[PDB]
């Protein structure tokens, strides 16, 4: 289906600031501000990070970052460590009561 | 939030009407505040008061 | 509807007469059931009319 | 704390019938939507649909019309799904997650925000 392009994989350094794009056309993110994003292990269940990409969740750190501009929003992590190392994923309203999900990446740790 | 569907019905002239209905079911309403009606009604009665 | 059930609207059909003088066909639409009454005293659930 | 589980493993013939129960515990069953979504090996995560516990109404997205039918019990607060006409490519894995808030006066059923997820069940056709 017309899903939200998304790209392969990044990677960055312990410490480093790393961001991560997810755009799609203006029905799906452009017209409406509810986007999520979610972080995936292997095997576990997937858990999300962000509400409508500004406010954060409770017992989740400050690490992550979101921020969503024209018809693309971008996922933010500073001060990377072992425990992002998952699969992160873009979901998004997509109208008429629908949620449709993003391809996905997976983040990389160097060192 | 309906949408409308198109009737043709004699020559060059049309009758709409609600057709399917798209998204959860939910009831329209209406929002008043409540300390400032309260604030009104209070004014209204002591302006009242006057005349009773 | 697809999405559940509405209980202040009702599925009516009838026939019109299309851009032909003399020819019918069938069509659907959703109405408001203050502007539906029962037709006749005979207590046939399934036939209606307008409020006119 | 919220809890939700689901059964253990299901196994069924290419082109028959499956169904899959998943319950919930801490919270008011009829106060919140259920989203259903699958997730292939190594693939993208596809969302089916979501369905409100209080009146029985369900919605369903595209490509899944007719084949997928979702229902729940109140009286015990478990929520079934339903499939038919299996196909090769439907090994997968599903989860059920809990959404926004019945509200009655605005629209909260389109909302993708879902926090609490279950331990979710494989699905295998071998064949
Ligand atoms: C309130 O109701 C209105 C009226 O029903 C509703 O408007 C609808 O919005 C949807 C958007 O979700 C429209 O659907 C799109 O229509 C365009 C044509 O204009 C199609 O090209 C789209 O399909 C393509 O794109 C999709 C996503 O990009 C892909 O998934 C798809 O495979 C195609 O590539 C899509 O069908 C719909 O047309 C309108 N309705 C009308 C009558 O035009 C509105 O969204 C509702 N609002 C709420 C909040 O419920
Ligand atoms: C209200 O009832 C009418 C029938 O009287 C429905 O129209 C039919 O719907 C079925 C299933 O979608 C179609 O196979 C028929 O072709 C339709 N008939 C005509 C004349 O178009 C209509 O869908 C019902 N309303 C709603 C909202 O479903």
């Amino acid at each position: 289906q017309s899903a939200l392009t998304q790209p392969a994989s990044v990677s960055g350094s312990p410490g480093q600031s790393i961001t991560i794009s997810c755009t799609g056309t203006s029905s799906d993110v452009g017209s409406y501000n509810l986007v999520s994003w979610y972080q995936q292990h292997p095997g576990k269940a997937p858990k999300l990070m962000i509400y409508e990409v500004s406010k954060r969740p409770s017992g989740v750190s400050n690490r992550f970052s979101g921020s969503k501009s024209g018809n693309t929003a971008s996922l933010t992590i500073s001060g990377l460590q072992a425990e992002d190392e998952a699969d992160y994923y873009c979901c998004s309203y997509a109208g008429s009561s629908t949620v449709i999900f993003g391809g996905g990446t997976k983040l990389t740790v160097l060192g | 939030n309906n949408t409308r569907k198109s009737v043709r019905i004699g020559p060059g002239q049309t009758f709409y009407a609600t057709g399917d209905i798209i998204g959860d079911i939910k009831q329209a309403h209406c929002n008043i505040s409540e300390e400032k009606w309260n604030d009104t009604l209070q004014k209204v009665g002591i302006e009242l008061q006057k005349h009773f | 509807v697809k999405t559940g059930t509405v209980e202040e609207m009702k599925n009516c059909s009838f026939n019109t007469t299309t851009e032909i003088r003399d020819k019918e066909k069938k069509e659907y639409a959703l109405f408001y059931k203050p502007d539906i009454v029962p037709l006749s005293e005979t207590n046939n659930t399934s036939e209606y009319r307008l409020i006119n | 704390q919220v809890q939700l589980v689901q059964s253990g493993a299901e196994v069924k013939k290419p082109g028959a019938s499956v169904k899959v129960s998943c319950k919930a515990s801490g919270y008011t069953f009829t106060g919140y939507y259920m989203h259903w979504v699958r997730q292939a090996p190594g693939q993208g995560l596809e969302w089916m649909g979501w369905i409100n516990p209080n009146s029985g109404g369900t919605n369903y997205a595209q490509k899944f019309q007719g084949r997928v039918t979702m229902t729940r019990d109140t009286s015990i607060s478990t929520a079934y799904m339903e499939l038919s006409r299996l196909r090769s490519d439907d090994t997968a894995v599903y989860y059920c997650a809990r959404g926004g808030w019945i509200s009655l006066y605005y629209d909260s059923s389109g909302y993708p925000n879902f926090d609490y997820w279950g331990q979710g069940t494989l699905v295998t056709v071998s064949g």
